[PDB]
């Protein structure tokens, strides 16, 4: 029950 | 509101995800023979396999513990032990069938001690009661068989662990345009798995309801179409994503279609590609469907590869991004059936 | 009534002899291969019999060994004096009869090892029997585990599940004679890169005075790119254009009945669930090809989801078809 | 200062760099996939680490189970041998120290079971933890055994060893140009169903707006049956003539010194012993494309039997060649 | 003497990979060769490994029951002089080497009778116990894996494909040919088989560059030009000689002083195992009978087709023209 959103992070 | 009525019905043959949504019926189901269940044991998941594994071992132990309890009961042994006449008076001379089996708890401990080859020595079988030896033989045969079967289950769940899932990716939408002077159909294919895909091949087919001069009609008719390769072969290399274009020549069954008539057109494009993965050894096959409603005319794909410092870069965010460059209209047959000028394109 | 023998029976399993073959003898490799490829009803028998024979044989040897050293003839005399039998160093403590030796074996091989029947360092023969017993037990256990796992591994595949039409139909299509049969499916996972081939088999001569008993003349299944590869998820009709180049040119319905001929259909592909290659075949004879009985449409189109049929799988409806040859078809090709 | 980006380094290994990826995660099923495939150095550690861990952990569990029932008090404090008679209330007979619990856990899990530390029927928690320890031991044992067999299955395959020559050539064969490299093989088993494909990688704009950045055309390899197969035991020379259809047709003797060409070659096939597909790839930038140089004869028939002399695998010798273009050479006779 | 052939009449490509670079036999190769052995060695290595491990650890246990003072206690002290070994030895009831060997067997094979019990008195014994236990398990796993790998190769037995020692150059429907006969012994049917025909000869290109050996290809005659084939009975492969084939200018009556070789390669997959496989053979000039054509085999007897290998590869002489196909074509009719 969580969004568990996926966003990559920049070097 | 009104759109939903048109919307409820939808003539589709394979799911955009990739499954082949269909329906078999009127089959001659003669039966379902037994061994099938055993195969289901092999192809379960870890939680179910662990449960069935441990439950099977515990069930075997409890069952044969009940059996040993009955055996050490009928031989007039539990009473002979319970007679507290002395510290040890009648439990030595009377030759109890199984040494030191006093209660069901003890009998269960003995079952454990004899099935997993533990052998704690305190409670050994004797040479008096043949029934006990018969039950011991049966115990050991079933124990070894169960051990072998469970080991086979766990191993085969290990040997089918190289696979994860399909990793070939198609574009959300199609594209039609003009390239090298003539109309072209496009579609995008990309891969994610680091391991390459050797001996790959693609096929594009048109699925339609057809007609014949003699009269026969095939509801779901399939016909192949070329894949426009410079050497006319279905070999495609997959390092970067690309566009597997198909020139719509006159011989193709899409000569007559027009850009305006697309919304109602009953034809559906199917793409089926396949190949063997290098690091596992399995031949995989991925299929996608291009419905008439999803073919945005006129569009074209953008570049997705740029020279970085010394090494090419590739994007996947702009993967499906398309530019609506103005395109010739309804020229699939009009331009093909070239006018006197033949320069309308 | 006469047989007029075929090449492939309607189910497959090419029924041809093989005579005057030099023997290669055999190998124990064959006995092992026969063991591996058995079915359960015999595996769960050969395995158990192997175990029981092992135990009984080693128990007999143990009993003989405990006899020679006089162990039996020594425990017997120890009536009430435990010292009078404890004094003499026995070879395997507390074995005094067969049943005892049997239990000692069954405690040694399966490694149960209770220990109330202990083994001491007093008789080298006992050490050699122990070594031999344990090694035999490990080898038998390993090979039986191998067999059981091999069954648990290769019981993922079953008999080939493909359905062909009972009869073949010579019909009319696109203004020309044509050949049709039906090829279906029952399993779930679609075969991968399927291919189909058609071979007309008939005894042929060669104008330079040489005969050949059973020729095989491959012929191309029709397709717009001449590709044997065929998608197969719903029942299909693998067609066959008839041409002045194809060996069906000179056959009419009149000459159809008492004509020597055959058709072999072989299709091959790799199932992905089991990841294994497979090929299935059929074979039609002359009398089994109902001329002009065009194949009947099968699949229907419901609103939400399509549907198919198998009850009327090989129904051969009839439509008008010319009763004439193919050479004569273009000899007077007007109408 | 860097040179033009190369699509495929000499050791295959396409060095593209995919970014902007929808990173799923790991699913915790990745760990087992990694564990099944490790260099043998580790799988003789994770074995030892797993066994020794499980042993120590269950040893501490036995220690606390015995400790909280008051057994250790009865053993340590009460009379050693004579002054004390056991009340039979103990939970695990004769385990009066931690090391004793270690030598009990080893027994209870490696199935040794010496029998000096029995399991009595008093303490139910003891039987529960015995069931749990035995189950865990079997599960770990099966997993490790399957891992060891899997890493004994992959003892045949080592590495792809198919050797392409360093730099290609361009020469004259049958009054027409060509373009040749040299494939080869090392180990004993031949290749089966071997295939070769040549792709040229280029940045080719189109007269209709589209500009594909890195686009790969395919070009045929010379063969008298138009079949991309090849059967090699000694090194071959897979030529590929140039013609109006070919893209190199506009190459030039001087322009190639500064030109954007990329001729990758890929070769696929299986090996008889392994029965596993495989492929090998390489690329030829313009800098390592010679001109006029032709390859050297390598096979010399010795007194006894043929010899392939690897001493000069990639040596090249100069030979007559024109400096004009392909279209220049084929433009006109006098040209 | 004998002029060398590229590949002999029964597989086994003979060559000389002279002056190959030195890879270096990497240590994994020992295990690699352990996995694939015949069975007259597997049981030997199995038994030797087990016995050697047993003996080695038995010697170790004896040394442990020597450096610690136990053997002296059991030997010198009588039954009741000490009246029980109060100072518990590292391992109970170990007073020999044979006794130590029995104890080692007990600990290794997971028997543990109980007489040779172990106490927690001294640590070094416990460390040796753990060491031997883990090594024993590893050896157990290795040998089980070996035996099961061998079990998994029961089906993979050998190669059987019946070629012929005689190629026939005989007329057929107004042309020449180079036929041969292909058989099959195994009851299986080879799925997706293919045939290939190659020609080897020394060559000199017009620009003066020579190739000593060389594989030209020749098409296989088939009314759809498909290299697939279906070998149930013996079949007669043929390769018609068009004007453009390499054999178009053969020395019809002089197939003696000719530098030639023909290679046949057959590829397939067996529909019982799934293992790919490939057979091959070669015809030198001297083993190519001329004019002789192959013999019909199948003769229907009682409604079941018959195939006899008695006359598998013997050819009947039949008169035929004696001139190159160029000489049999340039003229209007020969
Ligand atoms: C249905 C099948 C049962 C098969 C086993 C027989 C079980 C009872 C046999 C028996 O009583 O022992 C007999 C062995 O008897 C033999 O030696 C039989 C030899 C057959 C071996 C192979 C059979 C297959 C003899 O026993 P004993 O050792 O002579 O005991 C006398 C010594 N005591 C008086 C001290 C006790
Ligand atoms: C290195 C010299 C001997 C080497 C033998 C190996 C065992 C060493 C540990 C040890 O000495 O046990 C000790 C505890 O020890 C602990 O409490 C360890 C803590 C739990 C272990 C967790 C993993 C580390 C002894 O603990 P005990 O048995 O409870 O002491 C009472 C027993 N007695 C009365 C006879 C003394
Ligand atoms: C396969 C079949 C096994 C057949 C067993 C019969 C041999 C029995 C030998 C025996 O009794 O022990 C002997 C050893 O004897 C040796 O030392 C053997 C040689 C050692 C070889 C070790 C590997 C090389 C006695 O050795 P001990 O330890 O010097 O003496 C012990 C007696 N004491 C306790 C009174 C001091
Ligand atoms: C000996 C065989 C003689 C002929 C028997 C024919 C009728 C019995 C069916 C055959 C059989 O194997 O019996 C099994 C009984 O089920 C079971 O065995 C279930 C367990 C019952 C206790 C054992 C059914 O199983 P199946 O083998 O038919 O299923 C896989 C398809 N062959
Ligand atoms: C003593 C012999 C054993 C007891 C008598 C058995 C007679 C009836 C056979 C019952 C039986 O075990 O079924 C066989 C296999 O077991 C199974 O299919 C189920 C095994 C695991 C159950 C979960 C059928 O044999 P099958 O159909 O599996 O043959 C492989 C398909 N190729
Ligand atoms: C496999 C076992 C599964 C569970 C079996 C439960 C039944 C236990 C068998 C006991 C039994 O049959 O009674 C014996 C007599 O029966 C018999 O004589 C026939 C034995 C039938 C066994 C089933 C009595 O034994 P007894 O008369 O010797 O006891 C008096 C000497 N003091
Ligand atoms: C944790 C898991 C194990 C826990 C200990 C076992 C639970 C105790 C079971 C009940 C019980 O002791 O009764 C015994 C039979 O039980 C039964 O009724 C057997 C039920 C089997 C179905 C499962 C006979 O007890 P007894 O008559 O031998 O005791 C007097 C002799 N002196
Ligand atoms: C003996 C140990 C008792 C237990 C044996 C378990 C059964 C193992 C099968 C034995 C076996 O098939 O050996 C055959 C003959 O071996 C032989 O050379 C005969 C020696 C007998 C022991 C093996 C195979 O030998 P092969 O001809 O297949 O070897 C060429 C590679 N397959
Ligand atoms: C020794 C080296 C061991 C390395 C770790 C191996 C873990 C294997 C886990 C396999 C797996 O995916 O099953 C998971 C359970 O994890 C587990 O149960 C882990 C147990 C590992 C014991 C070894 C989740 O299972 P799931 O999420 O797919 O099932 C949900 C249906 N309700
Ligand atoms: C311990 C019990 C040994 C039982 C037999 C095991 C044989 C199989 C071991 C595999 C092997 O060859 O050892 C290699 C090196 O060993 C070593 O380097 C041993 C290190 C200690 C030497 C003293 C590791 O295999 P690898 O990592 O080199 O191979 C992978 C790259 N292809
Ligand atoms: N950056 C990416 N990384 C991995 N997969 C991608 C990425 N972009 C798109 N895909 C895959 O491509 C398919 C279609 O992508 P599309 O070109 O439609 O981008 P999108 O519109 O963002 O997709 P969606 O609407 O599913 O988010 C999807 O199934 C998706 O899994
Ligand atoms: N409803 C069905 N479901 C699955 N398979 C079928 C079904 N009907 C037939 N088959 C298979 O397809 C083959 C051809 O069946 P077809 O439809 O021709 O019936 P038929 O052979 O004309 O009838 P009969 O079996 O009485 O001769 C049969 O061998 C059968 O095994
Ligand atoms: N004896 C040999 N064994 C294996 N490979 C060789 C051998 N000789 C040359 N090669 C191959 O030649 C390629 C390049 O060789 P390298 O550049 O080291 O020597 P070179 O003489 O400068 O180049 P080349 O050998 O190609 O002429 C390598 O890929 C190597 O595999
Ligand atoms: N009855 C048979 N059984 C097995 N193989 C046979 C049989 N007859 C012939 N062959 C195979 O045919 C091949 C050659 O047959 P051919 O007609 O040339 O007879 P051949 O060469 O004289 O026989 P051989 O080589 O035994 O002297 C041989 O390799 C042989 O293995
Ligand atoms: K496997
Ligand atoms: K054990």
């Amino acid at each position: 029950f969580f969004m568990n959103p996926q966003k990559v992070k920049p070097p | 509101k009104p759109r939903i009525r048109d919307r409820l019905p939808k003539a589709r043959f394979i799911a955009k995800s990739g499954a082949c949504n269909l329906a078999h019926k009127n089959i001659r189901e003669q039966g379902r023979f037994l061994q099938d269940i055993f195969t289901t044991l092999v192809d379960l998941k870890w939680r179910h396999t662990l449960v069935i594994f441990t439950m099977s071992f515990l069930c075997s132990w409890l069952l044969f513990a009940i059996m040993w309890w009955l055996v050490a009961f009928a031989h007039g042994d539990i009473y002979a032990y319970m007679e507290k006449g002395i510290t040890e008076k009648s439990g030595l001379e009377s030759a109890v069938c199984v040494t030191n089996v006093r209660s069901f708890t003890s009998a269960f401990l003995f079952s454990i001690e004899v099935q997993v080859t533990i052998g704690f020595g305190g409670r050994m079988m004797t040479e008096e009661c043949p029934l006990a030896i018969t039950v011991l033989i049966l115990q050991n045969i079933v124990g070894l068989i169960i051990n072998a079967v469970m080991l086979g289950c766990i191993f085969m769940k290990t040997a089918q662990a190289h696979r994860r899932a399909e990793t070939l990716i198609f574009s959300r939408h199609a594209v039609i345009a003009v390239r090298n002077g003539k109309l072209c159909f496009m579609f995008r294919v990309g891969d994610l798995r680091k391991s390459m895909i050797i001996s790959a091949s693609v096929r594009i087919q048109v699925v339609k309801k057809t007609t014949t001069p003699e009269g026969e009609v095939v509801p779901i008719h399939q016909q192949d179409i070329p894949v426009d390769n410079p050497i006319e072969s279905n070999n495609i290399f997959l390092v970067a994503p690309l566009i597997i274009c198909h020139v719509i020549d006159k011989r193709s069954p899409l000569y007559d279609i027009s850009a305006t008539d697309l919304v109602n057109q009953d034809l559906e494009v199917i793409v089926i590609l396949e190949g063997v993965v290098e690091t596992t050894g399995i031949t995989t096959q991925a299929r996608t469907s291009y419905i008439a409603e999803e073919i945005q005319w006129g569009h074209r794909f953008v570049s997705i590869v740029t020279e970085e410092e010394g090494v090419y870069s590739v994007d996947y965010s702009k993967f499906g991004n398309t530019v609506r460059v103005a395109a010739p209209r309804c020229s699939a047959r009009e331009l093909d059936e070239k006018p006197s000028i033949l320069i309308q394109t």
